């Protein structure tokens, strides 16, 4: 079974930069590879055939290189919609098989997180659980920490994230951290703390409230 | 108008069986090879089965082999996988992709693909909680917990309202149940002036709920 990997796995780029993504595969495969993008809740989308064919429809910045066992995917001048991940595949022999993916991502400025804390609705605390949201809004880069203080104790296996997929219109990504307790849990303390440590903040930054 | 379109996914057993079908629109299935690529959560695209233009052959991964069967039915114009004895790991998006040795030998036509999941919970619709705003500019949104299988569709304000709302990828809590929250930014001055519901949707269970967030009491 011929085996595709793709380098690298992740990238960040700019708007307008040259971007090239690598595939080798285990064995020579003539020129049968080809190349497709793939969006979030998407099926992939051939890009290049045979190598180095552009398929019919796709924008002329798309090119593909290479031969036997190192191919090469360029893009020319990245454009806002060209974030996706992109997966190179081997179609010499059966079965065909896929490079793990390289997922492109949009390069930009630092940005803080707004920072905002939900208690636990009266509707919710009647079935015994008790759900806290922390929220982190439209921030950049991904990589972020986030703290549950509970009455002053650090929390360790109960919480849990979220993070949005990259942004339409800013490239920001958002985030949830929620932790959850039993209702008795919740009514035997106080202070309910989110601690935020992000690039984008000058110090971290806590959002409580009192129960 | 050529096109491939797939229905069939859905919540089964461990050991169960589910068939998957793949309609062609404008091109006859029987002059293709039909492959079947499948997409477990976050990871790959990985081959699974392959059937050969006219019928001709059948190709499966070890994974999978001597479990599912391709075939087609030519009249229907409709190409099939069918999976036996089911396992976890076989819970994947699904996609039929159509395929030559002639030129361009690559995957051009795809279908969309359908969840299959694999699990001993039974179907559950999500309970639905409000995100009242604390206390510029601030938030508020919905907690969407304890829900079986995916997905669940959220909106706002009966789709008149999409700036800045972020719809969270959802977890899967160790009780086995998922659970996600839709949340929204809005200016505080049209807020106790213009009222807010969320409208989630969990097909599955034929759950629809529609939320009217409003602020707390203390």
């Amino acid at each position: 079974d011929i085996q595709m990997t793709q380098s690298p796995s992740s990238l960040s780029a700019s708007v307008g930069d040259r971007v090239t993504i690598t595939c080798r595969a285990s064995q020579d495969v003539s020129t049968a590879v080809a190349w497709y993008q793939q969006k979030p809740g998407k099926a992939p989308k051939l890009l290049i055939y045979s190598a180095s064919f552009l398929y019919s429809g796709v924008p002329s910045r798309f090119s593909g290189s290479g031969s036997g066992t190192d191919f090469t995917l360029t893009i020319s001048s990245l454009q806002p919609e060209d974030f996706a991940t992109y997966y190179c595949q081997q179609s010499y022999t059966t079965p065909p098989t896929f490079g793990q993916g390289t997922k492109v991502e949009i390069k930009r400025t630092v940005a803080a997180p707004s920072v905002f804390i939900f208690p636990p609705s009266d509707e919710q605390l009647k079935s015994g659980t008790a759900s806290v949201v922390c929220l982190l809004n439209n921030f950049y880069p991904r990589e972020a920490k986030v703290q549950w203080k509970v009455d002053n104790a650090l929390q360790s296996g109960n919480s849990q994230e979220s993070v949005t997929e990259q942004d339409s219109k800013d490239s920001t990504y958002s985030l949830s951290s929620t932790l959850t307790l039993s209702k008795a849990d919740y009514e035997k303390h106080k202070v309910y703390a989110c601690e935020v440590t992000h690039q984008g903040l000058s110090s971290p930054v806590t959002k409580s409230f009192n129960r | 108008e050529v096109q491939l379109v797939e229905s069939g996914g859905g919540l089964v057993q461990p050991g169960g069986s589910l068939r998957l079908s793949c309609a062609a629109s404008g091109f006859t299935i029987s002059d293709y090879w039909i492959h079947w690529v499948r997409q477990a959560p976050g990871k790959g695209l990985e081959w699974v089965a392959g059937i050969t233009p006219a019928g001709g052959y059948t190709y499966y991964a070890d994974s999978v082999k001597g479990r599912f069967t391709i075939s087609a039915d030519t009249s229907k114009n409709t190409a099939y996988l069918q999976m036996n004895s089911l396992r976890a790991e076989d819970t994947a998006v699904y996609y039929c992709a159509r395929f030559v040795f002639f030129l361009p030998y690559a995957m051009d036509y795809w279908g969309q693909g359908t969840l299959v999941t694999v699990s001993s919970a039974s179907t559950k619709g999500p309970s639905v909680f409000p995100l009242a705003p604390s206390s510029g500019t601030a938030a508020l949104g919905c907690l969407v917990k304890d829900y079986f299988p995916e997905p669940v569709t959220v909106s706002w304000n009966s789709g008149a309202l999409t700036s800045g709302v972020h719809t969270f990828p959802a977890v899967l809590q160790s009780s086995g149940l998922y659970s996600l929250s839709s949340v929204v930014t809005v200016p505080s001055s049209s807020l106790g002036t213009q009222t807010y519901i969320c409208n989630v949707n969990h097909k599955p269970s034929n759950t629809k709920v529609d939320k009217k967030v409003e602020p707390k009491s203390c």
